[PDB]
RNA sequence: AGCGUAUAUUAAAGUUGCUGCAGUUAAAAAGCUCGUAGUUGGAUCUUGGGAGCGGCCGUCCCCUGCUCGGCGCCGGCCCGAAGCGUUUACUUUGAAAAAAUUAGAGUGUUCAAAGCAGGCCGCCUGGAUACCGCAGCUAGGAAUAAUGGAAUAGGACCGCGG
RNA sequence: UACCUGGUUGAUCCUGCCAGUAGCAUAUGCUUGUCUCAAAGAUUAAGCCAUGCAUGUCUAAGUACGCACGGCCGGUACAGUGAAACUGCGAAUGGCUCAUUAAAUCAGUUAUGGUUCCUUUGGUCGCUCGACUUGGAUAACUGUGGUAAUUCUAGAGCUAAUACAUGCCGACGGGCGCUGACCCCCUUCGCGGGGGGGAUGCGUGCAUUUAUCAGUGGUGACUCUAGAUAACCUCGGGCCGAUCGCACGCCCGGCGGCGACGACCCAUUCGAACGUCUGCCCUAUCAACUUUCGAUGGUAGUCGCCGUGCCUACCAUGGUGACCACGGGUGACGGGGAAUCAGGGUUCGAUUCCGGAGAGGGAGCCUGAGAAACGGCUACCACAUCCAAGGAAGGCAGCAGGCGC
RNA sequence: GCAUGUUGGAACAAUGUAGGUAAGGGAAGUCGGCAAGCCGGAUCCGUAACUUCGGGAUAAGGAUUGGCUCUAAGGGCUGGCA
């Protein structure tokens, strides 16, 4: 149930036509202290746009942030919120900016309101400079 | 920008050259070579400010047909070239040989050598490039392509080559407790033993360099250049030996060497 | 004329990016290559930094991969047969990078019957009149004709490939930009590849 | 050998008020209540013990573990190194933070605006610091405001069997 | 320097403002004995310029029959200076000023693992299995001339390259694998099976691409480099020294050191570009805005030296904002800083020190590694110059100085 | 269904009736753009003053209008499917 483009997908590593008589799937470590989920494995997903199966370097600062849209599809929208201190008056002031951050399809359930990592990455679009590296839940919902 | 660019501001330049602001406007523009553009001082202003020498820049240009300066193995004869770390100047007429070592504090030291210690000199290495039939070609700190190495030079170990030959003598193997001149940032020109090693994914890891006086501080794993096996140096070094002392020691060693002297 | 810029739209919010100099040299973009089939003949371009870069314009050879052996040849390359997204470049024949060609099938058909020695294609009723391979066929030694039985055991070919050496019309894909290098490499359809792209011409055709 | 005058602007101001404004009679409480964002918010989860040196009072040490090895010692104990042991804001420290500029170590330009010089019948130095609020990173403690556990039990642990 | 006086009333305390009072940086007026320093078309006029100038370079080591000169013993061209040139490099910096310009530039901070890079330095310059140096155009010169007239020109006689092209001696006699005639050895009556030597042919170095298998060194991380197999080597074409100069020597014709320049590929310096987090002037008599001539994403192409609807076909209808999105104005280049000033605060910054802009307003373009250059090229508009009325040419917000203000 | 409607032939005067074409200016003639003439349909973009908010409005305004040969999109019957 994959390839519903008219083109043909496929990853660039894996070869599918040698002499013979399941396919293996192909993946990389990202590195920094981090692990691979069991579905990520078990799966058959095909997307050019993962750090793990796919190409693309993630490097630089690594940020934080909460889910809010789940509307488009293989992206996500995010919004920061944080404080700063003013020296006149020594008060605090409210700041916040949203990003568009793409999604990887191993993240199957996913809800909104959880705490998401972003990593910084090449430019794969317009306002998209981050990829997901991993989704924590929020107080409760065990269902 | 257009282009690239020709002329240099006085103003436009590091702390440690000692540069004054009433004699000059345009600055010497030292010329491209092996070492970077902040880190080296120009063979000019190394005889007319710091030695004292010359006073024009025209006596430089006379001086430098005759082939008199040698710089670390071969017979230089350019004002404006890059003269960084661990380089070795050569004066045949003089006979005397100097070693540009860092001092204490944040400037440069003029220390005289042995022509026995300015055959060698010490040296870093950056990486290991794979040739295109499995070739190792080594990458030292200025660029000096000498391939098909020793095995057990490392990244972090440091290698004591020749001048008229290229060839390594010794090696410093990068191991805990061993000397270190610490050279960039705030903390340049430290001696101090390594005692600790903490490592960090990511970023550069950070060393907590101690000298044997009661004194510690960390620096990132850039600034890290070791000289010798633990407590036994291979070079000379001149006054001052990275003892970082206070500075209200430092005007009572001064006040204790006014009192002496009179 | 036009060039990649992103202050030429608009912003992600709606706001107008407004510029704040004129043209620039490095901001230059070229048209399009669009080579066809023909005789041998590519234009040289000058670009930034010093380099060359080698357009193509009409060109009937090309370098295709057969990926179990792992051997290319150079075959020559006959007629445009599908695009997936652009269907106006199936009626026009304009190269492009993954576009499905038919190319001929002597070369790789030499090269098997000179190294396997099997007949390769030769539908049934046709013999080889000029009698050239049949004597590098027949003719051999007693210990090296176990080897050429090991060499043909392992030598099993798939019908939907059986079919295209029967015809004569290999299918194959564009791996290398003809515009950006200048060589047309490519690589030879097998497997499930091969069916999906056949799926493709007889959805298209009926 | 300096001033009156005119044009922009600051202190005087607590006559703009975070330090640091008033609202009955001088201008300043919506006629009046409800009401969503936003501000802020009851109590409350380890309470001192052991050892040493002086005169109960000031100092000083203690109250998360297991793979590879060296102050070693006799299958075991100590410690040396990597890994990990909800998350912040604030505080302590470090890395990093072009020059000139503001204070200025040294400092007979005869003094100052200076300047980084110079002095002893061949030589010796100095050419530093404070300043660099916020943004990012590293090393300590868990008072303060949030923050999670298992109660349709898919809660830990220790011996398991397929 | 953490600070005051008077004025509303027949007369007294509060609130309220006014009168001064003390400064900085611009002009005006009186006066101006000396000395060390020492600003000055920034404000309106980024409007136009009379006048003179601001970009050149040879060493024995590129090319010299200019007698323009010179050594004479000239003959093997060639001691040397050498006008004018070809060839190679720079001309892509510097200075001027704040119109345009408010997530734009600019300041801590970083990544190109997603790319290039002049020159210098360090390599590289008998790896390939194949003429004791081949060829013709031309600059400088002389001479016939036109043009009111341009740093505007041609036919002729000529001639050279570190300029343009084609391709050799050597290393070089042998190795590496694909093809393999045919012989020979061990067992079997023999075929069958196993194991060495080997006639002949093919390709066999780096640069480039396609695709498979395997996995020396390093990185927090490989689809980075490298190993093996199979081909590519584009005629608008990667390299594989058809180069110049000073003194010099040892052995039957050959042999050798000290130089300059260039080149396949790589590192490095100098940088440019590309990025991400954070910071900004006002206004709600601006609350909704953005778009199928993309506004928000994906698949596959084009383009760029790389990473991006940058542009293309088809699908989804998204995205931002009341914590002021969007629009309008700014008497707004940004930061380091300067002044009054207790502690806190206010105003200015165009300026040397750093980054961006542009040469009357735009449009498009060549050359070179680096330019949409500007005292580079072309077209339109405005200003505007000579003239045999046939035609030609320019853009000082550079140095001094002028016009109008 | 019909054989030009109370007639036939001939040449082609002026002046009548009904039509059109007319270089250049375009209501300047005349109470009087009276008569006469121009624009014209469809698709796409787009639209003011005043307002009883319904009208204005087709406001005012602009671009397109062939032949030949292709591609894509939308349905019933039978036994996720052909």
């Amino acid at each position: 149930d994959i390839q519903t483009e008219r083109a043909y997908q496929k990853q660039p590593t894996i070869f599918q036509n040698k002499k013979r008589v399941k396919l293996p799937r192909y993946y990389k470590n990202i590195g920094l202290g981090f692990k691979t989920p069991k579905e990520a494995i078990e799966g058959t997903y095909i997307d050019k746009k993962c750090p793990f199966t796919g190409n693309v370097s993630i490097r630089g600062r690594i940020l934080s942030g909460v889910v809010t849209k789940m509307k488009m599809q293989r992206t996500i929208v995010i919004r920061r919120d944080y404080l700063h201190y003013i020296r006149k008056y020594n008060r605090f002031e409210k700041r916040h900016k949203n990003m568009s951050v793409h999604l990887s399809p191993c993240f199957r359930d996913v809800q909104i309101g959880d705490i998401v990592t972003v990593g910084e990455c090449r430019p794969l679009s317009k306002t998209v400079r981050f990829n997901v590296l991993k989704v924590t839940k929020a107080a409760g919902t065990k269902k | 920008a257009r282009g690239p660019k020709k002329h240099l501001k006085r103003v436009a330049a590091p702390k440690h050259w000692m540069l004054d602001k009433l004699t000059g406007v345009f600055a010497p523009r030292p010329s491209t070579g092996p070492h970077k553009l902040r880190e080296c001082l120009p063979l000019i202003i190394f005889l007319r400010n710091r030695l004292k020498y010359a006073l024009t820049g025209d006596e430089v240009k006379k001086i430098c047909m005759q082939r008199f300066i040698k710089i670390d193995g071969k017979v230089r004869t350019d004002i404006t070239y890059p003269a960084g770390f661990m380089d070795v100047i050569s004066i045949d007429k003089t006979g005397e040989n100097f070693r540009l070592i860092y001092d204490t504090k944040g400037r440069f030291a003029v220390h005289r050598i042995t022509p026995e210690e300015a055959k060698y000199k010490l040296c870093k290495v950056r990486k290991i490039f794979v040739g295109t039939k499995g070739i190792p070609h080594l990458v030292t700190h200025d660029a000096r392509t000498i391939r098909y190495p020793d095995p057990l030079i490392k990244v972090n170990d440091t290698i004591q080559i020749d001048l008229e030959t290229g060839k390594i003598t010794d090696f410093i193997k990068f191991d805990t407790g061993n000397l270190c001149m610490v050279t960039g940032g705030a903390n340049l020109g430290r001696i101090g033993v390594i005692t600790n090693r903490e490592r960090h994914p990511g970023s550069f890891d950070v060393v907590h360099v101690k000298d044997a006086n009661g004194n510690s501080f960390a620096t990132r794993l850039s600034n890290i250049f070791v000289i010798g096996k633990g407590n036994k140096p291979w070079i000379s070094l001149p006054r001052g030996k990275g003892i970082r002392l206070t500075i209200a020691e430092e005007r009572d060693k001064r006040l204790a060497a006014k009192q002496s002297s009179g | 004329g036009i060039s990649r810029d992103n202050w030429h739209k608009r912003r992600k919010t709606g706001g107008k990016r407004k510029p704040y100099h004129k043209k620039r040299k490095y901001e230059l973009g070229r048209p399009a290559a669009n080579t066809k089939i023909g005789p041998r003949r590519i234009h040289t371009v000058r670009v930034r930094g010093g380099n060359k870069k080698y357009r193509a314009l009409r060109l009937d050879v090309g370098n295709f991969s057969w990926g179990s052996e792992c051997c290319t040849r150079k075959t020559r390359i006959i007629d445009v047969v599908y695009n997936a997204s652009n269907n106006e470049l199936v009626r026009t024949k304009t190269l492009v990078k993954n576009c499905i060609v038919l190319i001929d099938s002597t070369p790789y058909r030499q090269w098997y019957e000179s190294h396997y020695a099997l007949p390769l294609g030769r539908k049934k009723g046709a013999k080889l009149t000029p009698e050239e391979e049949e004597i590098l066929n027949k003719k051999r030694s007693k210990k090296i004709q176990k080897k050429y039985d090991e060499r043909k055991k392992n030598a099993k070919i798939s019908s939907l490939l059986e079919e295209q050496f029967q015809q004569g019309k290999l299918l194959a894909c564009i791996a290398s930009r003809p515009g950006q290098c200048g060589r047309a490499d490519g690589y030879v359809l097998e497997g499930k590849e091969l069916e999906f792209y056949l799926r493709k011409i007889k959805a298209r055709k009926g």
